[PDB]
């Protein structure tokens, strides 16, 4: 059992979703998300006559304001019985210390913990901006469908009508489809991040390959983001006007591993779409009596006396991240 | 056992401040549950201050150009004023209105012993029963935390606002918690006024640089806690098991194969054998009355008994363990146990006077180290007030102004507990040697004797004249 | 056990500096967790400095051609100035503004005892409350590392920049680490100014040539750590197992071949026998209530019991082990345990005074070895400032200038703790012999007595004249 | 977690059953009730000849001495997240204190607790003196029928033969039935407490309404009892010789509320009938090592460290209250 | 308000059982009036006008 | 590295997830040589032979 302050990572490397589209964090002192409580977009046009001023403007009463945040509280043991991750030859005598082994093993345990919540949050993000629906579900828990409201024109499919696979691999240009799906996106699209084989049949067209610019032509901080997360986001290059990226991230589930992304999917939208990170109550007596009922995360190291007389690291959170405008992204399944 | 108490490996200040509340809380637990802390603080009181704490003002007459006779008369005036102001019988010198100067020093030294720090505040009382409108209210150490209990920061560190160089600017006093339901609010308090006025007297002993808090007790007393627990429990077990006795009944019976076959037949279908045997044994114990003493033998039908074979039976050794460890921590914590619980075992003459003189000199050390600060601070504040009120007259030839040379003008020393008595012959042969060779002065003679040369001479004049008048022998 | 602590075979400096951080960190651990270090530093304080540390200026009048009377009067002036400057009541003589000269010497000697080195810096304070704008800020030893924690180099060696000949040019002071989140930046600090000005007073005892750091503590205290651990654990085990008791139930049963055949038949297909026997035994324990004392006998159906046969049962020997080793390390580390934890066992008269006089002379050794450096350095800086400010007047016939003969002019000695008391009869017969044979001078008499001949004579004049005036007997 | 002594109520307001008929408390150091162990009624007639004295008299060996007490140990949380019951304007600053909120919320929690055990005990009482049978039952527990032994003439029914509803509402006097059912009650009846509509058709007869005295004519402390519990016991008045009361108490069960009393029932008996409050063991390590194995109730406030790292108030009891003489009351279902 | 636990250990933590709908707008009513000393008021009978 | 627990209590203990094959022989390589002072060695250019 070590203090709360032993929670230093400086490792925030989420794959460009919770850090770039979903910056809009709202931890609450209350259980649910109350979209009426969030101001979101403000009623933002009307003025008043040059004699007096008008009424009082409020948070404009969101129609649906009741969903259950994913209160996730996992834990692990940091029992000093293992040989640990030994960074090359930094004096294993301190590993021989139970104190250093226990502290850096709580380091390792907790980092596994937040990357676990981060990967489940990224699955929530990919569900969110791929269908507008999120499955708040788990065993011994009712499945609540949390819908931002993704429209039908945001779910139009490439296989409908003519498929890119069922097209000329040399002369056909899918740019026409690119603006066709981008027009009904309530904004400009500046990233065309694909799943791998989706980008494969996208680039199979020649027009794509002599239309794209392999050069840097550094447009924004997206190159810096790729250099940071050189793991699963791949900056293919410029398609001229728009940036071409491929995400091949993978989640390692209970017995097997598989990619986050489905077979062939796309979301057309902006890099500055508004993403909410509403956070529920944290059900920990420590959190309430020290005021961490409204926060992002909560770690603790703590000893059980009695039957499971041991010591554990416990991580608690409650995210219900969504997208403010589901119509911002057009979600297309590809050929 | 190292599990319930854990030292980090770091500088002492950063190894104590994170676990400040737990260590101090368990220190409160042991000083409340245990008599040793009470005895230690009582003896520290009676060795450092004892009966009273006497002021003696010695302005630097030689350096300031002041005449020694004028300095002595001015000191007479200030001493009369200070004694009459301190002797207030209504406990009125504190803002709490319930402590005199004696208990000022008492609580200050007790808290500077426990937490290593003491907090005095010079406030302006409005009660006009005395000429001096300055009282001194002592401030709890629980009050000093960062504003709203926030953790340590860059320059706001455990309640003290300092610079990069560490200079203690001020403090965040949390609101009192008595009754147990007041909220805490943090208020700004500077350490001292720019003109040298001692507003917030924060006296603590720092073991190293940059340290903000004093020394503890519990972080070396957990081992008495757990030794007293273990000796207590082991004496309880020894007492309860010197004559624990098993009273069961066995019989011959037990025809090996026949008994096993009977038990198996009973398990399968022949429980009537067991019922008949149980009936016969019940009739046995009700026709015998199987009774051992004043009590009934607990009902045991044949074939089952307890095996109370024991563990090793060597002497516990706790005797020399406890003597060695009491020894150990006794001249650890500092005051010897042959009086913290008073053994008289094999102690001899050189034993007695060597131990007594070293311990008394060491208490003189602690006194001069952790009492003179508070004494000088309080005396400086009171003397500043007296100069404001023109109670005592500063020398006209003041080479430096009062505000400039408060240290020079307010130079003072203090006298703690009274005249030491250990042997008699010792002190008297010392006294005769000093008075014959002149190797003792007024100041150090009065320090040794707890008296005053002026008053001893005046009273000797009175002695001689009354003996002459009444007919006695001077 | 030699695994967790490892000595290389090499010169001591290159055997300590590579493991400097670990040894010093575990030294911090033991001095924080253990009372022995606190008692040792407290006794070193009270033997070396004690109450105060007194300056006495003796410019080399004979060599410089200065008259002894002029030297003595100039010394009177400088002593008055130094005492009035040191007696500042607002703790204002330090840059931290929270330590007087007493705690200057205290922290300096404590850190020169722990790490073997002390670091003072003569800085120019701007606070005009005193005539002298020089303060002395003490510098942590954690600060001295190579620029940006780099390992030792050719001439940049553990933070000190030296030449090939070893001459200590300057130092790389890392930035403070309190609060625990400041980064360290290394700043250049020369050891001394070319004109002889003592800027960075770096006083350490080098055991050999080229050594840069002082002596440790933990590298001889790990064995107390692990002896206290082992005695602690062995007393715990002894206490818990003096009366550990196994409460099981056996029966006669056990028809060898029949029991084995029944068990085998149960294993194969006849578990109903075991179920029936378990039911019968459960009914047995629920119709008996098999209870030994205040507690229930733990449920054991027949045929299984613990075999708590023990190990050897000789006396642990820890008694004479611990006495021998405490003995051992006591006049190892240097201060005897018969007062570091105060035994009074079989100690006698020659015992007492021989031990006391040798230990006190040895503390006089340590005092003159590790206090006079800091005293002379601080006195030289203060006297240079005084000459700058023309506070005291140098002799007009100065054979050498102040800057040239700072050592000759600033020649000084210092007085530590007060008058030693051990026996009484001893000191008094010494005093009478010295005063009758004249075998004691002013200087060494005042060294022995902790007084001053000038003041004892002036106060004896006052004594005699007041006795004559009031009617007493001179 | 607050100490045991923080259990001060001075609120004992049970509805005249456990305080007036069932005063006869017997908490045990043993699990079950052993009616043979209780002396109950003592063999109380025989003397001895004026020469010597006779044998030793014992507790006269109750035939059935084995029933399972209702060991009830519920709990609640007193988590300082609620705004509490604010008595009008007594300085809500102390409610703002977590200390005062937590202490008076453990006050509120525990008082709910003993009134819960009191209401379940009152259901036990109404089952007991309405049929002589009590259902010691609960899920994951076998249903034991605890019978005092109510006789058939104590269960005779008004609907049998001629019903009061099937009688003259003006001239018929049900007093005849009153002594008819009172004669086989092994004593005098002095309270005729009805359930509401039972008293309604009782008083529908005129003879009742000009035979009853509405006046106080204060007979006993029953008026004081009604003044105390002015909630659900209603002192209708004097019927002349006998007191007329109506009980309309209600229990609020898991999702709904309903009266304790059945539709139309009566028990004829004395106000001084003997009621046993045998109490079983209290299964709490604290209770055993401080000797509260034989008591009425046990509170505690206590913190859980680990998975449910919280703090709770726990109340434990084990009542098996019954009636010494089931024949003392005649139980009648009305028209 | 029904379930107990087995006589070996105790069960999980019980909460406020999550009301399905928890969002309605209270009727924040804040009226006012004037008490301008220009009226003759309600004069209770003859208590010293 | 996926599953969480319900917002009432927490679940079981998670271990090192039992690798199916856990038995292979490491290549314990222990060679040696002689450093017999009979050779002229690699002489870095003119650092004082």
């Amino acid at each position: 059992a070590q203090l709360l302050a032993a929670n230093e990572q400086k490792f925030k490397f989420d794959p460009l979703f919770l850090r770039l589209f979903f910056r809009e964090s709202y931890p609450f002192t209350t259980e649910k998300v109350y979209l009426s409580q969030i101001p979101g977009l403000v009623n933002m046009a009307l003025y008043v006559s040059p004699i007096v001023s008008g009424e009082v403007i409020r948070s404009r009463g969101g129609s649906t304001s009741e969903f259950t945040p994913g209160y996730v509280k996992p834990k692990h043991e940091v029992n000093p019985q293992m040989t640990l991750r030994r960074l090359p030859d930094e004096d294993p005598q301190n590993l021989a210390d139970p104190a250093y082994r226990r502290r850096r093993i709580i380091m390792q345990n907790m980092r596994d913990e937040e990357l676990a919540i981060a990967q489940v949050e990224e699955m929530q993000a990919v569900s969110a901006v791929l269908k507008g629906k999120y499955t708040m579900t788990g065993e011994a828990f009712d499945p609540v469908e949390v819908d931002m409201g993704r429209s039908e024109e945001n779910n139009i499919t490439q296989s409908g009508g003519t498929e890119w696979s069922k097209r000329d691999k040399s002369t056909y240009d899918p740019t026409d489809d690119i603006e066709a799906y981008a027009l009904n996106a309530s904004g400009v699209v500046n990233i065309i991040v694909f799943d791998p084989k989706g980008w494969a049949l996208f680039r199979s067209f020649k027009a794509v390959k002599e239309k794209l610019d392999t050069r840097r032509g550094s447009n924004s901080e997206l190159e810096t983001a790729v250099k940071d997360l050189g793991k699963a986001v791949s900056y293919k290059g410029m398609y001229g006007d728009v940036a071409i990226v491929v995400y091949s991230g993978q989640y390692v589930e209970n017995g097997v591993k598989k990619n986050f992304l489905p077979d062939n999917t796309m979301v057309l939208g902006n890099t500055q779409a508004r993403g909410l990170r509403t956070y529920g109550c944290i059900q920990d007596a420590d959190a309430q009596r020290e005021g961490i009922n409204a926060s992002a995360r909560y770690p603790k190291n703590w000893v059980t006396t009695g039957d499971p007389a041991r010591e554990f690291t416990m991580i608690q959170s409650a995210p219900l991240m969504l997208l403010a405008d589901p119509d911002e992204f057009v979600s297309v399944q590809l050929a | 056992q190292l599990r319930s108490w854990n030292p980090p490996s770091e500088s002492v200040d950063a190894a104590l401040l994170p676990n400040f509340t737990r260590g101090n809380a368990r220190a409160d637990d042991l000083v409340r549950n245990n008599g040793y802390a009470a005895n230690a603080i009582q003896l520290h009181q009676d060795h450092i201050v004892g009966s009273f704490f006497r002021l003696s003002h010695r302005p630097s007459w030689r350096y300031l150009g002041i005449g020694e006779e004028e300095a002595r008369a001015f000191s007479r005036e200030v001493e009369a004023a200070w004694k009459e102001f301190a002797e207030d019988d209504c406990c009125c010198i504190d803002v709490e209105r319930k402590r005199t100067f004696t208990m000022m020093i008492r609580e200050g030294v007790a808290m500077h012993a426990f937490n290593g720090e003491l907090f005095v505040q010079a406030t302006w009382d409005t009660s006009s029963s005395r000429l001096f409108r300055t009282q001194f209210r002592m401030v709890s150490p629980k009050r000093i935390s960062n504003p709203n209990n926030t953790g340590d920061s860059r320059n706001c560190r455990a309640g003290v606002q300092i610079n990069d160089s560490g200079a203690a600017l001020g403090y965040y006093v949390s609101e009192d918690g008595y009754p147990g339901w007041m909220p805490q609010k943090w208020t700004w308090i500077p350490r001292e006024l720019p003109g040298g006025r001692a507003s917030f007297i924060h006296v603590f002993e720092p073991v190293e640089d940059g340290q903000t808090r004093g020394a503890n007790v519990f972080y070396s007393v957990m081992e008495q806690m757990k030794m007293l627990d273990t000796l207590q429990n082991t004496q309880l077990q020894s007492a309860i098991v010197k004559a624990m006795y098993a009273a069961t009944i066995e019989s011959e019976l037990d025809t090996q194969s026949a008994m096993d076959f009977i038990l198996g037949a009973n398990s399968q279908e022949q429980r009537e054998r067991l019922t008949g045997w149980i009936g016969e044994i019940a009739a046995y114990y009700a026709a015998a009355p199987v009774r051992l003493g004043g009590a009934k033998v607990p009902h045991l039908m044949p074939g089952d008994s307890l095996n109370l074979q024991t563990a090793q039976d060597t002497d516990n050794g706790y005797s020399v363990f406890e003597q060695s460890l009491l020894r150990y921590i006794a001249a650890g914590l500092g005051v010897s146990y042959e009086q913290l619980s008073r053994n008289y075992a094999q102690m001899s003459y050189s034993t007695a006077r060597a131990s007594a003189n070293e311990s008394w000199a060491y208490f003189m050390g602690r006194r001069k180290f952790v009492a003179s600060r508070q004494a000088s601070q309080m005396f400086l504040c009171w003397l500043e007030e007296a100069i404001v009120r023109r109670v005592v007259t500063l020398p006209s030839k003041a080479r430096f102004s009062f505000q400039e040379a408060r240290s020079a003008w307010g130079n003072c020393d203090w006298i703690g507990s009274g005249r030491m008595a250990i042997d008699g012959l010792k002190e008297v042969q010392e006294a005769v040697m000093l008075i014959e060779a002149g190797l003792s002065t007024y100041e150090k003679e009065c320090a040794k004797r707890g008296d005053d040369y002026q008053e001893i001479f005046a009273q000797q004049v009175r002695e001689t004249m009354e003996r002459r008048a009444a007919g006695l022998k001077p």
